[PDB]
């Protein structure tokens, strides 16, 4: 089996930038007879199904624009990207299309360096629709921030709570080139009632104070 | 000394291509192999025309070369045929073995 | 426009089988070779298996053989893939592909998920989730899908007329359990001047639901 | 090492007849089978030609209701038939096909003379033609099929000799032989007619 | 359908020279390759074409240098550097550019010149045992003339049969038969002699 290695598995470029990765077949994949390189390259966005760049390791599909360019041949292979925006964060695949059986490369994840962005904190007490059927969440949004780590401290009545506490971050925005994620504390409905203040705190590196949300019932 | 290995991959390359491709909507010859030269979809009563095939010995002397056949009025490929831009430069001579090979092959 | 729709996915249990069907439109599906393809969650593609137009050529992947089984029904255009002995390692989204000349893969479909796991499949609690009584020109409104299996489910806010500035989270898995929320930020304009819906699908389920926002009272 | 062998054929007029042409030294289902009509003397004629793959035949327009295009793949044989036979009928029928990837008729077989009459096997009635150099001739007439062989004292005369090609229901040909006229009648000449269709040998002396 | 004429119908040559034939299309036969496909071929007697040259100026397999085809459009010319005694023979000249149908030239026969000849003209009446069975055939034996362009005419044009013989290998001339109350019976004969020559029985 022909095995792809690209390099590098990742990536972060600013907007606008001209970015270059490889992808090596361990064994040749131009047919000599019509010297073409049956190497073809598609790209991944988050949440999507994978879209067809290049055939033949230089040729652009209908569509495609002008900034991918693939080039390379026999074992060695580069996928172009000029000026990056920020719609091209994706995940791109170089594939062995010469024999069976067809084989995928990793995959080099292009992601996005932008300016740092202070996180929007909002805090939601459980809602009266999960009160009444007997259980208690309180969910926490810490949306569009940059850089992507952050950290998410819960407080009861001013005494830290650990556990029952999920966090989830969303991929990387591809319009603003932000990141969120939610914080969400699980409690009985019971343990919720018996305390009043609640508060989660966003620490995050564009301050050193953290962006505090609270509430009290 | 064995170039039955470039007959095959051209044959392959082409049954690719018929598992790959539109076919054009209208009356058109489909395209195939017939053992000697990948044919594309070509219109009806149209001289259809590709290049010398590349498992061909003498490939490169005649890399410009061209086959010909004749599609009729009616999607079905004619007798008419043509096939001398492709031929051995020189024809009788040596390139026995497989000018004997690409006899069979026809 | 070249179109494959796959169906048939969801839970399975451990050893059982399942069948996929993709449903494609817009090209002479009685000419072209088809192919399955699987990505395990957050790892590359994996191609499983080929069968030609006239079904006279098929291929399996070594990991697939003798246990998968392709075909297909050209007078109705529909692409199948038989599973059997299913393993964990099989849980991954199945998309049926199409090629366009020089490659053997161009057009993906959207992908079916296919989980192979012991777990029962459980529909979701829905809830609104307002903000508390504080106040910007801004205002972020959630709506938390909790403990349901398996995946996937579908959220979209107003039908989908309302699709910027929206966060879906992954739903994170605790105790064979599923949950997640989505964020949404409209204008102080709009909400609660004009309604926001909240719309969630859990089709192992036949779950669909919609969540209006509606002020805290 | 392509070789098209065909039948001579003798029909009945408005009487179908089919004529055989048997490929070998090539895959036959790789080439079209053409088929040519021809009486020596005259032009060629195209009648048509048939894909043995599929037995798709397109013909000359002149040939039609004429002649119908068949294919046998099992024995690699290839047919051609005409219908309602007449006396425009009596000609030779090629099987040709071109050089392969080519246009051009590079095989032929050897042909299968179609003769139309309603006779059977005729011996013929042979004749004297008595009148420096006298010529003398033997008529050779309704004698039915070709050929008929003529000699002249046995083939002792053979400079001076004149055997004419028959014609048509029944053939007739006539032979002269040149003498001096101090040879004749001092010498006997006997033209001696052979007949194999008919088992038949006449030999007829010449007198004054 | 593409018309292919030939000239002359009848070449005449001998052993040695230089002999040359022409054909002519009603079409031009450049097809779109922008190749030419007019082909010759040579029937020699009592046998099956044999293809000389295909596409005006490729020879075939094992065909001598002395053939050589020239030509364009709708004008061709074959020429053999050398006639033999094998080149003897009709010469066919074939398109396949606008095809179908396929045509053929009316065919040349290519023959030895020799020196022009005066026929011997012969009669005879009807033999004893033709009147036994009830039949009548008169004969006339044109004979040894050359060349071969000859006209019988005959004085009692109804019931005649003519029949004519190729070229003699021995003296390059040809004969020619011609068979079918009355008392006077006569053949006329007229060839490249400013009168007929006659020959009659009473």
């Amino acid at each position: 089996d022909i095995v792809m290695t690209q390099s590098p598995s990742s990536l972060t470029v600013t907007a606008g930038e001209k970015v270059t990765m490889s992808c090596k077949s361990s064994q040749s994949l131009l047919n000599s007879g019509n010297q073409k390189n049956y190497l073809t390259w598609y790209q991944q966005k988050p949440g999507q199904p994978p879209k067809l760049l290049i055939s033949w390791a230089s040729t652009r599909d209908s569509g495609v624009p002008d900034r991918f360019t693939g080039s390379g041949s026999g074992t060695d292979f580069t996928l172009t990207i000029s000026s990056v925006q920020a719609e091209d964060l994706a995940v791109y695949y170089c594939q062995n299309d010469y024999s069976y059986p067809l084989t995928f490369g990793a995959g080099t994840k292009l992601e996005l360096k932008r300016a740092d962005a202070a996180p929007t904190v909002s805090i939601f007490p459980p809602s009266s629709e999960q009160l009444t059927s007997g259980g208690a969440s309180v969910v926490c949004f810490l949306n569009n921030f940059y850089p992507k780590d952050i950290n998410v401290k819960w407080k009861i009545d001013g005494s830290e709570r650990q556990n029952g506490v999920l966090n989830s971050w969303t991929d990387q925005d591809s319009k603003d080139s932000t990141y969120s994620m939610s914080s969400t504390l699980t409690l009985t409905k019971d343990e919720y009632e018996r305390h009043n203040s609640y508060t989660c705190e966003a620490t995050h590196k564009t301050s050193t104070s953290p962006i505090v949300k609270s509430f009290n019932r | 000394g064995e170039l039955y290995q470039r007959w095959e991959h051209y044959g392959q390359e082409c049954q690719k291509m018929l598992e790959t491709t539109e076919p054009p909507s209208g009356l058109a010859c489909n395209g195939s192999f017939d053992m000697y030269a990948c044919w594309n979809y070509t219109a009806a009563n149209t001289t259809a025309r590709v290049s010398c095939p590349w498992y061909l010995p003498w490939f490169r002397q005649v890399s410009a070369g061209f086959v010909f056949r004749q599609c009729g009025s009616d999607g079905q490929w004619g007798s008419w045929r043509d096939h001398t831009q492709c031929e051995n430069p020189e024809k009788n001579g040596a390139f026995q073995d497989q000018t004997l090979i690409l006899e069979r092959l026809q | 426009d070249v179109q494959l729709v796959e169906s048939g996915g969801g839970l399975v249990q451990p050893g059982g089988s399942r069948k996929l069907s993709c449903a494609a439109s817009g090209f002479t599906f009685s000419s072209f070779g088809m192919h399955w393809v699987r990505q395990a969650p957050e790892k590359g593609l994996e191609w499983v298996a080929y069968i030609s137009s006239g079904s006279s050529t098929i291929y399996y992947a070594d990991t697939v053989k003798g246990r998968f089984t392709i075909s297909r029904d050209n007078p109705k255009n529909t692409l199948f893939l038989q599973m059997t002995s299913l393993r964990s390692e099989d849980t991954a989204m199945y998309y049926c592909a199409r090629g366009k000349y020089p490659t053997w893969i161009a057009y993906w479909g959207q992908g079916t998920l296919v989980t192979v796991s012991a777990a029962k499949t459980t529909p979701p609690s829905v809830y609104p989730l307002a903000p508390g009584s504080a106040a910007n020109s801004m205002v972020t409104l959630g709506c938390l899908v909790k403990g349901y299996f398996p995946e996937p489910v579908t959220v979209t806010w107003n039908s989908g007329s309302l699709s910027s500035g929206v966060h879906t989270f992954p739903a994170v898995l605790q105790s064979d359990l599923y949950t997640l929320s989505s964020s949404v930020t409209v204008p102080s304009s709009t909400w609660p001047s004009e309604t926001v819906t909240c719309n969630v699908a859990h089709p192992a389920s036949s779950t669909k639901v919609d969540k209006k926002i509606v002020p805290r009272d």
